[PDB]
């Protein structure tokens, strides 16, 4: 019914919602990747905290903004290296609960004014239409139902701006939504969504990447009451 | 709240497969018998069946211990 991403993600949210093309969409995403490799490598790193953006803000030092708000009790910021050092060894002296990401840079941040004019040449303009699935971005918390919107400058803003995750999340909430079915490998976020509504589904798992992790996703969709189309699956037999 | 006590492990036992009430330590974290978010959902569940009351899937984390979840689901 609706489609969300989050950061990259929402960039296959377009590649699904009928507003780009599928080699459009697998273009821009590969030129923005090799941009970041070729620029923002070595560069910083990203840290979560497991609060909301009132406890992060009310003690960060200088040289780290919010990266994104994952909801009231989740909160990741990207900023300097050493800067975030500092800001772990303030909240470890502090003691609460942190947590490091191995990345080499620092997305949502300024830095990412560094090559808009690159990214600019690359390609923009792009043919962005309508989507055909209603999709409801995060970067500007709202649905985006015309055509062109979606260009190059509107996906250097969103690798530029924060994440309102957890809001949309409860917006979401409130326009009826309840069924968030997570497309992922792994189970990302399937932790805040449970404790905002506590009914979210992950696709597959870490080394689990087995038919019997699938069938079951599956079986867990199904038994919440949506149909499904079991028969693909199985062709027909004998009779028993 | 002996019996809710006992319930409880019972019930957080047959999520995990555990033998019984009695192979998870009342004394015993939830996240030390090796629970996770979506196990904790369904830990979630089923007390909530069992009990009918309105319980939050994030209670783990507020009363890791079992007793406390128990006396807790007895107010």
């Amino acid at each position: 019914d609706a489609v969300v991403g989050h950061s990259q993600g929402e960039i296959a949210a377009a590649c699904v919602s009928g507003a780009l093309s599928l080699e459009d969409a697998a273009k821009v995403v590969a030129l923005r990747s090799q941009a970041i490799a070729a620029e923002l490598s070595g560069r910083g790193g990203m840290a979560s905290v497991a609060l909301g953006e009132d406890d992060v803000v009310s003690r960060l030092v200088d040289g780290v903004e919010v990266a994104a708000v994952n909801g009231p009790s989740s909160v990741v910021i990207a900023g300097d290296a050493h800067a975030l050092d500092a800001t772990l060894e303030i909240l470890s002296g502090e003691g609460i609960r942190v947590r490091r990401v191995a990345v080499d840079y620092a997305s949502h941040t300024r830095h990412v004014e560094d090559i808009r004019d690159t990214l600019a040449e690359t390609l923009a303009g792009i043919s962005a239409q309508a989507p055909a699935v209603p999709f409801y971005s995060t970067v500007t918390s709202e649905w985006v139902r015309d055509a062109g919107v979606l260009d190059g400058g509107y996906w250097y803003r969103n690798l530029r701006n924060q994440v309102r995750f957890g809001a949309a999340a409860t917006a979401l909430l409130e326009q009826g939504h309840t069924v968030f079915v997570e497309v992922s490998a792994h189970p990302v976020t399937v932790q805040p969504l449970s404790e905002l509504t506590g009914d979210a589904i992950g696709t597959l798992r870490r080394e689990d990447g087995g038919l019997r992790r699938l069938l079951a996703s599956m079986g867990e969709l199904f038994v919440r009451g949506i149909d499904v189309d079991w028969t693909a699956m199985v062709p027909a037999a004998g009779w028993v | 709240a002996a019996a809710l006590l006992d319930l409880v492990r019972r019930h957080a036992a047959e999520v995990l497969g555990h033998s019984g009430a009695e192979s998870v330590h009342s004394g015993r974290t939830f996240k030390d018998a090796g629970f996770d978010s979506l196990t904790a959902v369904e830990l979630r569940n089923r007390l909530a069946a069992a009990t009918g009351l309105t319980l939050s899937p994030a209670m783990i984390f507020d009363y890791p211990k079992p007793p406390a979840l128990a006396d807790h689901l007895r107010a």
